[PDB]
């Protein structure tokens, strides 16, 4: 019931601020804290008592509060600051609780652009013998970390039986994702071909497979 | 100095209950308030409740009242969160956090690493492993992609290695997808010199510890 922008994008060396808006019974009346959650990790306290830093938090991070709002500031932004940021405070209402903002996803665009490498596998004869058919679209080495995937049976869009993962960061700091098209062996054999189309920063890469 | 150590991942069916623990290792809970905060996949932080053992007090968010119970054992410096009548919507990571004092209104300066809780009607099941054979359509620039499709298992996790760990570079194991059936699938690829395809053996080693299943599968052209 605290309000933050859901997402912010910035570049290394920039300054960013993230705002948190509440009411008189939470922020207006209580101290604000800010929590950093790096991907795959637990939240960590960044700022408490509106503007105080725990030991070990660089002074690039600052906070302020006025009225029913609070602000987190980050100067000299680094790629390592890419994280979800949560404001938190106490709500003093008679049924009391800790209250958080919904979180701001801070994306730091700090690597070279990289188009996705796409590999599309047809169903194996082993899986066909098991009376199933799966097309496997593997998408790797792209940056920034967002793609959209569309599938085509011959030339028409197919949306049933599609499952696509969120992008995940690779060791080399590029991103990877997967998409799967589930078909029956009859569907697989009855069409001329199937296609996986990966769109990244408005450019489309496509792979196609066909029954044997 | 203090570290909050939480119990391991849990997998539960709808209607059951889960109890998660959080031990103050190298420290104590005696002087402090302790909260439980959860985070559903891709979602935000949600406070469930907290306990202040020194004042014999516990507090809960109205969303979870009647369903969540928080307790402490001071002989072992261990806090507990029990959530009953589980739904699939209760799938989340559950964090223990210690406050900077004995007030829940104080900041949360120490956090545990989280306990994953998965609620699903699915039953434990080992995967089928299908080979993703190298071909012209997966070969370019003198290197070929080949892989293993690890299909229809429950629950997470699965690990994949190649040639029993001897083959690591060029290996890419993708995060899993969840199908409408309730079962997961993932894939693992390795890119190799195309010229090596007739002479080197490529075997993926799939380990699914929740079902005590291991599969070794050679992948060939």
């Amino acid at each position: 019931v605290l309000t933050q922008p859901p997402s912010v994008s910035a570049a290394p060396g920039q300054k960013v601020t993230i705002s948190c808006s509440g009411s008189s019974s939470n922020i207006g009346n209580n101290y604000v804290s800010w929590y950093q959650q790096l991907p795959g990790t637990a939240p960590k306290l960044l700022i408490y008592d509106n503007n105080k830093r725990p030991s070990g938090i660089p002074d690039r991070f600052s906070g302020s509060k006025s009225g029913t709002s609070a602000t987190l500031g980050i100067t000299g932004l680094q790629t390592g600051d890419e994280a979800d940021y949560y404001c938190g405070t106490w709500d003093s209402s008679l049924s009391a609780y800790v209250v958080f903002g919904g979180g701001t996803k801070l994306t730091v665009l700090g690597q070279p652009k990289a188009a996705p490498s796409v590999t599309l596998f047809p169903p194996s004869s082993e899986e066909l013998q098991a009376n199933k058919a799966t097309l496997v679209c593997l998408i790797s080495d792209f940056y920034p970390g967002a793609v959209t995937v569309a599938w085509k049976a011959d030339s028409s869009p197919v949306k049933a039986g599609v499952e696509t993962t969120t992008p995940s960061k690779q060791s080399n700091n590029k991103y990877a994702a997967s998409s799967y098209l589930s078909l029956t062996p009859e569907q697989w054999k009855s069409h001329r071909s199937y296609s996986c189309q990966v769109t990244h920063e408005g450019s489309t890469v496509e792979k196609t497979v066909a029954p044997t | 100095q203090v570290q909050l150590v939480q119990s391991g991942a849990e997998v539960k069916k709808p209607g059951s209950s889960v109890k998660v623990s959080c031990k103050a290792s190298g420290g104590t809970f005696s002087s402090y308030a302790i909260s439980w905060v959860r985070q559903a996949p891709g979602q935000g932080l949600e406070w469930m409740g907290g306990i202040i053992p020194i004042f014999g007090t516990a507090n809960y968010a109205q969303k979870f009242q009647g369903r969540v119970t928080i307790t402490a054992d001071e002989s072992t410096s261990t806090a507990y969160m029990e959530l009953s009548s589980l739904r699939s919507e209760d799938t989340a990571v559950y964090y223990c956090a210690r406050h900077m004092g004995y007030q829940l209104r104080e900041t949360m300066d120490v956090w545990g690493k989280g306990t994953t809780v998965t609620v699903s009607s699915a039953s434990t099941k080992g995967p089928s492993v299908f080979p993703l054979a190298p071909s012209s359509k997966s070969t370019s620039g003198g290197t070929a992609a080949l892989g293993c499709l690890v299909k229809d298992y429950f629950p997470e996790p699965v690990t994949v290695s190649w040639n029993s760990g001897a083959l690591t570079s060029g290996v890419h194991t993708f995060p899993a997808v969840l199908q409408s059936s309730g079962l997961y699938s993932l894939s693992s690829v390795v890119t190799v010199p195309s010229s090596s395809l007739g002479t080197q053996t490529y075997i993926c080693n799939v380990n699914h510890k929740p079902s005590n299943t291991k599969v070794d599968k050679r992948v060939e052209p």
